[PDB]
RNA sequence: GGAAACUGGGUAUAGGUUGUUCCCACCUGUACCACCCACGUGGUGUAGUGCUCCUGUAUGAAACACGUACACUUGCACGCCAGUUUCC
RNA sequence: GGAAACUGGGUAUAGGUUGUUCCCACCUGUACCACCCACGUGGUGUAGUGCUCCUGUAUGAAACACGUACACUUGCACGCCAGUUUCC
């Protein structure tokens, strides 16, 4: 039976100078063959801790790790701006090696309402026979938003997708794009295309919309 | 000084096979264990395989049993991963990692390659079509406007978007791509700009999809309807 | 001012396979600059742990150290007989360096009776005008024994001294010598010199004796 | 290969001075911190002083400041402890210890010398007399008999007892010295042997008391008639 | 006191018994009772030596394997002790 | 299209100017409220550059000192965005 490393929390929000601790539990004993890694988006992992509590050379002393039974904790005693990243534990006590699911560390900040933009399908794409409606939520916080499309007041299911940016390095906000895709034939059957945004920065849901052909 | 470079990545048909290679510099692989670790888009690290020094022993994640084969050619300082019977599930970035020296870093993986993307899909290489997200004739939101480019129906990843050949960066968001039911990716890139610049400034997005050598520049304007 | 390292217990006994833990609490923070050392009696200390939780090369993995705030524990997961020693913590976070008082660890084992020998004064020593009568208790356990000197059945007081070997790190037995000192004049006033030993390995006390001048 | 050897210890009058030396081999002292640590008989370790590499900075325990002076002769690979105004309290075994490499063992002291005993006392050196502890007059046990050497009335410590010039080691107990009310130490060394080995084995204890250059060999036998 | 040959944990007991006077030894059975294993229908003087076997620990650029060192445990041989018998 | 000069956190509110339209490009006082400091009776468009200043971090056989690399925080100048004003 493979050793499972259960890592918690899966994400946490903190501000610079804070002390974070990430825990990681071995399903069965691993003694001390635990490593921790820091990964930033688009980059390879970097080793931080080995043998559960030993600071890898070149790594700042604000990182440390400790072991208590089958519990392993990574601690950052005082968060620096370069420490927002994802962190993984790893057992190497026996093969197969096992990684934790990861913990994402994010910048806390004041709530910021999304700004909603709606964008109708372009003339060029309608030539292709397909119609895409894009809704933008810009520079908001926290990350949680819910966007549902209504087309002539019918809530849409299963024909739009979202995508969210990484947290902005300067102002710590997220942005989110939602795209609703219809065949141009099916598009021409309705008139009012709306994006309804609920976010905790919004004291009541925002609706942005347009009418097909009337701009 | 010390580094590892994976290559051999790319697009593979389902049920296909691929041999990744991991070329070492700054040290000799015969004295280290070498590991392959992969990462599906938006997911954690998954250990794949490893090879022992002095004994040649090999270990495999159960999820690649009978399909992957790790190996090492010490007269090239290069490690290899032979992948067979590839399925879409094996789409990930693949890293090779060196287990560091026991006395100095235990069993930690102390150096990692930048990793090579492997894409398992029966879809065919295709450059994107790019469409403008025109700033609203009336009112996208208000204040300062937003505009963008929809980079739709391309394959495989990745795609490069820049604005005005890199000279406008502030307020730009290029979103993570989303894989559609058609098997083609689609992403959008957006920019927010002064509302007063709209009458005096043209905004053109530069899309580059290297797997098909497609460069598309798209000028985005307010619509005139 | 000076950082104080407080170590507990100051002594302990346990048997092979037991898990021993020695704690050591630093008054004010030392971060992680703690080392543990094993000193066997009569020998230089040997380093065991550094940076509070890193295993020094060559040291068995049944040794480990952990840190929690200003508390440091050395753990031996499975006691071997050769782990009889005194163990010291040490802070090296700021000068002056500080050691804890040490924890002396000895091995529990099955009761073992002493074998008693008695030794009369040599002719050479009696030349000088002094008599030393030696009682030997060999290879016993536990450490507590009671040795009474009788000179013609007069229980002797205040003219003998004891010495006990370090616990045998191999079989964990002790040996003990008792030395009775009389002037040659006082020695020659009596005939029967006896050593009486009570120890719990003995179902009743053993006496060894001799007669002065009787060969 | 790496080792440290202290010398210069011995017996000193109160208010006297003494220079300890610590001669290194297998490594160069200028790339390490060097520490002096002492241990009063029957007590713990007490840190005394240290000297830093590349700068010569020195640090002193509170109780020896202004009287002890640590220094290092990097051209002889030796460290020194100048002890002046010696007080009664300064009786201890004195170790020099190397602080290990930062990257390899933190601040731990990874090699230690065997130590040199320093004895502060206005008392006078005296060699032991060695007396036979003769095997059993009545042949006590038909199994193994005991014999030994009584090493009496010496000062200061220490004294070494060996058997048959080291050729007999099994079953030897050399007891800790005991301070008699006279101010002289006394110990015995004992050994068990087959009762039949008497008359067929010569047993000689070799007593060496270096503080007075006394070497005594004593052959031990059952008494006669 | 020499030289050889034989035997090897107690304890208790039925005993037996240098074939001779109870029985020292010898010699077992039995019940026991311990110590030690790799735990059986098991083994049984032992801090010596060689080899063997069982593992553990540490280390060699070293998770397994392989080396080295150190410990651990089987057994055998030789030594040593304890008897015993025998002759000088 | 040149050339120049000047200005710079919101938010309220009292003024000044601006055409006159009641608000403007603005700008000053004040309150409130932020971000930032090295924390004041202080500072305020800015993911760029240089110098500087404040610390921190990593590392050099390295607890201090010394070297190097990297970050940080002042302040300044240039560049950049946003405006005005002016002149050809």
């Amino acid at each position: 039976s493979d050793i499972q490393m259960t890592q918690s929390p899966s994400s946490l929000s903190a501000s610079v100078g804070d002390r974070v601790t990430i825990t990681c539990r071995a399903s069965q004993s691993v003694s001390s063959a635990v490593a921790w890694y820091q990964q930033k988006p688009g980059k390879a992992p970097k080793l931080l801790i080995y043998s559960a509590s030993s600071l890898y050379s070149g790594v700042p002393s604000r990182f440390s790790g400790s072991r208590s039974g089958t519990d392993f904790t990574l601690t950052i005693s005082s968060l620096q701006p370069e420490d927002f990243a994802t962190y993984y534990c790893q057992q190497s006590y026996s093969f197969p090696s096992t990684f934790g699911q990861g913990t994402k560390v994010e910048i806390k900040r004041t709530v910021a309402a999304p700004s909603v933009f709606i964008f109708p399908p372009s003339d060029e794409q309608l030539k292709s026979g397909t119609a895409s409606v894009v809704c933008l939520l810009n520079n908001f916080y926290p990350r949680e938003a819910k966007v549902q499309w209504k087309v002539d007041n019918a809530l849409q299911s299963g024909n739009s997708q979202e995508s969210v940016t990484e947290q902005d390095s300067k102002d710590s906000t997220y942005s989110l794009s939602s795209t609703l895709t219809l065949s141009k034939a099916d598009y021409e059957k309705h008139k009012v295309y709306a994006c309804e945004v609920t976010h905790q920065g919004l004291s009541s849901p925002v609706t942005k919309s347009f009418n097909r052909g009337e701009c | 000084e010390v580094q590892l470079v994976e290559s051999g990545g790319g697009l593979v048909q389902p049920g296909g096979s691929l041999r990744l290679s991991c070329a070492a510099s700054g040290f000799y692989i015969s004295y280290s264990s070498i590991h392959w670790v992969r990462q599906a888009p938006g997911k954690g690290l998954e250990w794949v395989a490893s090879i022992s020094p002095y004994s040649g022993s090999t270990y495999y994640a159960d999820s690649v049993k009978g399909r992957f084969t790790i190996s090492a050619d010490t007269s090239k300082n290069t490690a290899y991963l032979q992948m067979n019977s590839l399925r879409a599930e094996d789409t990930a970035v693949y890293y090779c990692a060196r287990q560091g020296y026991r006395r100095r870093s235990g069993r930690g993986f102390d150096y990692w390659g930048q990793g090579t993307l492997v894409t398992v899909s029966s879809a065919s290489t295709k450059g994107p079509s790019v469409f403008p997200l025109a700033p609203s004739s009336k009112s996208t939101s208000g204040g300062t406007a937003a505009l963008g480019c929809l980079v739709k129906d391309y394959f495989p990843e990745p795609v490069t978007v820049s604005w005005n050949s890199g000279a406008l960066t502030s307020g730009v968001h290029t979103f993570p791509a989303v894989l559609q039911s058609s098997g083609l990716y689609s992403l959008s890139s957006v920019v927010t700009v002064p509302s007063s610049s709209l009458g005096t400034q043209t905004y053109i997005c530069n899309v580059n999809h290297k797997p098909s050598n497609t460069k598309v520049d798209k000028k985005v304007e307010p619509k005139s309807c």
